[PDB]
């Protein structure tokens, strides 16, 4: 079990987005190019908008990995701010400490 | 049935060679260390906590396997593997007069399951231009050809090679690049007269 | 001419580790390295040494059992150099109905080997000189009437070269 | 009293090849707490003096990374908690080394790297000239 | 009032470990880090991985040795191997302790695909820093 | 405008580059 | 030969003691492959199919079949140049990209001819 | 700017293996696209989560094999037992609403 249904959704999304990365890239090559004619690019356009909607990366969310919180995340530990503090304050995060200066 | 055995510190001879006890990196068992050591913050009347059951000493990386006697011994065992450094090379001048080409290579060690570090690929090639056989024309043409990779004050040419998966591949590509720069600096062409 | 180069010394991987083990002799006041070093878990007698070490091995075994019982949990790999030694093990036959695979497969694994050779002899599949040379090495390594029966099938069906 | 007899069996071979020369070898140790880096420095220097490796040691400026999070679960934005991570450095700069010596010294040093520290090894190696460049011209 | 990772003052009878008696603002000042690994240093990678690994280890160990864990775990990571070091109450017979040592070390070695060492330090009763 | 001929193949085979 | 294997096992059984030291633990572990090799080289374990830098940098060979003067040369020389700078991919994979383009352009001849440039 | 300079530059690109022929600002993106690792392919992305199924499943089994001891699951259990005893349980599927 992932902690939340939402997290589940996200796992799927990352899987699909991993699978179609090659197709998406190859097509958006054509799409993003001035050199090729527009007639290729409109077909290529429908091509990439044909692809399953959950395969596109912008639909991914970086979520807290233990607690599933959608924001207030620190990218480095993939941790919610709350869970991060909870680990660091027991000193289970090496080299992390309160800051005085 | 409750068993309590006295610590090794009892049976410990005073002059017993220490590296015998901690040959390798070790957690610091308090039972196997003779020295009384109190660490921890004290309490108002009290002292620093004892070495037994002390969690704070357990956190400390201990240099106990590395006590200087153990190093002397270790190194003396390693003297057999090492090979000598050539006499005449003692000064940098002769280094350059003999070996013109410096290849810089990075290697990274970090703790964890995987060895793989992205940064390891990069190979840097530094070469003085004064150590090259270049013509006047060829030298000017090379300088213009490479551009920013050439330092005009120190005359040290720099080739940073990245693009390939392996450091050996990148080494080959930097050397190749150098070769080609030298070969194509000496070729005069039509438009060079323009 | 003034330029002088020495040669390179190629040593085995573990070599430096062994040359370091050479300046360390064995410790007197120390219990055996295998056991835990604390006074409570240090073996007092010979019987305790035995029961302790045997216990540790029974634990190790329990673990390996769990792994090989549910391999999918241990599939996901992290380690970069990829140790093959920490992978779960596969004791199932890789093909079911095909004889020439299932025979050798279930032989490498003793009774399932014979179930396999029986399912190959039931389909009129010819068992060659290597087949029951392996099933024979399995009758020697695993296993008085069944020895006579298996020997009879070894000679009668296939005319096996003696050397096996 | 009890001494094992004939305890040593090292295995070393000499290939005919021209072992690689290292003009300079830099070793950068990052760690969290200073003291460990000092002990490590002591050990490293000692280990090099015994192999006759002739090294210098200097200390690169410390980097402190700070950042902020909210102090409360829900809503008081006015209150925060700030965390640090301090990275401290030592630099071991070795000069005029050989290939084998480098591999040994580095093996020994790297094995004994304490757990809270990291290490970066910059080897500048000496090569004379490539073949096709020597003195041909195309 | 800050509450984080604090053990509040009771009527004055409460036994408190050296660890528990020090609020987060004392980390790196008086008490040290319960883990050590390269990941949180300036130029380094995979901090996240090691954090999750850590969390799972504390949970796992706490469940594998029920009731006998004295203080929170110590996790040292060195050049691809993890040495776990624990303070353990004497509860079990050494049979059960060695069984669990071996079982654990093998299990976790196959889980995390790296050599795992386990070091047990045994203690009569929870070491007491304060009150009591 | 101008398209100049650079020989990939010649310098390739010569410098071990192909 | 199963008997030779059981012989090597019976020999290795008398040969194998429970470890007498840490250095032994590390030695057996290293030979086993569990421990790391020292001094560390991060490229250990991965040679990348024994390829050499010219099977990486120069992709001209796979552009042999493609219209030589067209805008397709422009586009494909860009794709090519991109793959030339790409560390994370193998040779095989780059070539698979190239071929996907071969196949996709050769899939649509129609749109290319109609486009105002005759394209091969 | 001269013709000499442009010939030189063309030679520089061709040599170092960068883009040979003159391109738009807009088209260079293509090169960028193949120079890099596409976002959904990075280990920071598809590998982001730990597999929670493996952790939950494995530690569940190890609980049933009596190696691991889960006090949380135990708490959940005992609470639930006491709840079915008091008479409020979980309705068998399909039964609750209409009945
Ligand atoms: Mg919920
Ligand atoms: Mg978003």
């Amino acid at each position: 079990y992932y902690v939340d249904w939402k997290m589940l959704r996200d796992v799927k999304r990352r899987k699909m987005a991993y699978e179609y990365a090659d197709e998406r890239l190859r097509i958006n090559s054509l799409r993003k190019n001035t050199i090729l004619p527009k007639d290729l690019q409109e077909v290529a356009d429908e091509e990439i908008a044909s692809l399953p909607r959950d395969s596109c990366p912008v639909r991914i969310r970086n979520r807290c990995v233990m607690t599933s919180r959608p924001r207030g995340v620190k990218r480095r530990w993939r941790l919610s701010r709350i869970v991060f503090r909870h680990l660091a304050d027991h000193g289970q995060l090496s080299g992390v400490q309160r800051a005085m200066w | 049935r409750r068993k309590a055995l006295p610590p090794r510190t009892e049976k410990m001879a005073v002059d017993q060679d220490w590296p015998s006890v901690y040959p390798v990196a070790a957690p610091f068992k308090p039972s196997a260390v003779p020295l009384p050591v109190r660490m921890g913050y004290p309490v108002k009347r009290g002292v620093p906590m004892a070495k037994e059951g002390n969690l704070e000493l357990l956190k400390i990386p201990n240099f106990l396997h590395l006590t200087p006697v153990a190093i002397k011994r270790h190194c003396e065992a390693l003297k057999d593997f090492c090979t000598e450094w050539p006499a005449a090379l003692d000064s940098d001048e002769k280094c350059e007069k003999h070996f013109p080409i410096e290849i810089d290579t990075a290697d990274y060690v970090s703790a964890g399951p995987s060895i793989r570090n992205p940064k390891a690929r990069v190979v840097t090639l530094r070469v003085k231009l004064s150590s090259l056989n270049l013509d006047d024309h060829a030298k000017k043409k090379l300088i213009k050809l490479v551009g920013d990779r050439y330092c005009k004050s120190t005359d040290v040419l720099t080739i940073k090679t990245d693009r390939c998966p392996l450091k050996r591949q990148n080494y080959d590509y930097a050397v190749y690049l150098l070769t080609v720069l030298y070969h194509e600096s000496w070729k005069t062409e039509e438009w060079e007269k323009k | 001419e003034e330029v002088v180069i020495p040669k390179k010394k190629t040593w085995d991987k573990v070599a430096i580790l062994q040359a370091l083990a050479s300046t360390v002799h064995r410790d007197s006041t120390a219990a055996p390295y295998v056991f835990q070093d604390d006074p409570y878990l240090i073996p007092t007698s010979s019987v305790e040494s035995h029961s302790f070490l045997l216990a540790k091995k029974s634990g190790e075994n329990a673990a390996k059992f769990i792994i090989n019982s549910y391999p999918k949990y241990f599939q996901k790999d992290i380690a970069e150099p990829h140790i093959p030694c920490l992978m779960p093990e596969y004791f199932e036959p890789q093909i079911e109905d095909v004889s020439e695979a299932a025979l050798q497969e279930r032989i490498k694994l003793x009774x399932x080997x014979x179930x396999x050779x029986x399912x190959x002899x039931x389909x009129x599949x010819x068992x060659x000189x290597x087949x029951x040379x392996x099933x024979x090495x399995x009758x020697x390594x695993x296993x008085t009437w069944r020895t006579k029966n298996n020997a009879e099938r070894i000679f009668a069906l296939m005319p096996e070269k003696n050397a096996h | 009293v009890d001494v094992p007899k004939d305890m040593t069996k090292p295995e070393i071979t000499i290939s005919d090849e021209p072992d690689t020369l290292y003009k300079r070898l830099s070793v950068l140790v990052k760690g969290h707490d200073k003291a460990v880096l000092d002990s490590y420095e002591y050990f490293a220097v000692l280990a090099a003096k015994e192999l006759g490796i002739s090294i210098k040691v200097h200390e690169p400026p410390r980097k402190i990374e700070r950042f902020t999070l909210l102090k409360s679960v829900h809503i008081f934005k006015k209150h925060r908690v700030q965390y640090e991570m301090r990275t401290l450095y030592r630099c071991l700069e070795l000069e005029h080394l050989t290939g084998s010596t480098a591999d040994v010294y580095l093996e020994y040093i790297q094995r004994n790297l304490p757990e809270g520290v990291a290490m970066e090894v910059t080897k500048t190696k000496l090569e004379q000239l490539p073949e096709h460049i020597r003195k041909p011209i195309w | 009032k800050n509450r984080a990772a604090r053990v509040r003052v009771s009527k004055g009878d409460k036994p408190v470990t050296y660890e528990e008696a020090h609020a987060p603002h004392y980390i790196a000042h008086r008490k040290g880090w319960l883990s050590l690994h390269t990941g949180n240093l300036d130029g380094e990678d995979h901090a996240a991985e090691r954090t999750v690994e850590d969390v799972f280890l504390r949970k796992f160990m706490l469940g594998t040795f029920p009731g006998c864990l004295a203080d929170q775990l110590v996790l040292k990571r060195r050049a691809n191997q993890l040495e776990i070091c624990a303070l353990v109450l004497r509860q079990l017979p050494p049979h059960k302790f060695y069984f669990l040592v071996g079982y654990s070390e093998t299990l976790l070695s196959h889980f995390y695909k790296c050599p795992v060492h386990l070091h047990l330090q045994t203690v009569p009763s929870k070491v007491v820093y304060k009150y009591i | 405008a101008a398209a100049a001929a650079a020989a990939a193949a010649a310098a390739a085979a010569a410098a071990a580059a192909a | 030969s199963l008997w030779d294997i059981e012989f090597a096992k019976q020999l290795a059984a008398v040969t194998e003691r429970p470890f007498q030291n840490g250095f032994e633990e590390m030695i057996q572990w290293t030979k086993e492959g569990k421990l790391w090799e020292f001094p560390i080289n991060n490229e250990a374990g991965f040679d990348d199919d024994g390829s050499e830098f010219h099977e990486h940098i120069f992709l001209d060979k796979y552009l042999q079949d493609f219209p030589k003067q067209g805008p397709i040369r422009h586009f494909m020389e860009l794709v090519t140049c991109g793959l030339s700078k790409n560390p994370y991919l193998s040779v095989k994979q780059k070539v698979e990209h190239i071929e996907w383009f071969r196949n996709y352009f050769n899939e649509k001849r129609v749109i290319l001819k109609e486009s105002g440039i005759q394209l091969n | 700017l001269s013709e000499y300079a442009v010939r030189m530059s063309r030679l520089s690109a061709r040599l170092f293996g960068e883009v040979a022929r003159p391109t738009d600002s807009k088209s260079m993106k293509v090169v960028k696209l193949f120079s890099e690792q596409p976002l959904a392919k990075r280990k920071e992305t598809y590998d982001w989560y730990p597999n929670h199924n493996t952790y939950f499943a494995l530690m569940g089994t190890l609980r049933f094999l009596g190696l691991y001891r889960d006090e949380h699951q135990d708490f959940r259990d005992e609470q639930l037992r006491l709840k079915k005893l008091r008479g409020k349980g979980k309705p068998r599927k399909g039964e609750g609403k209409r009945a």
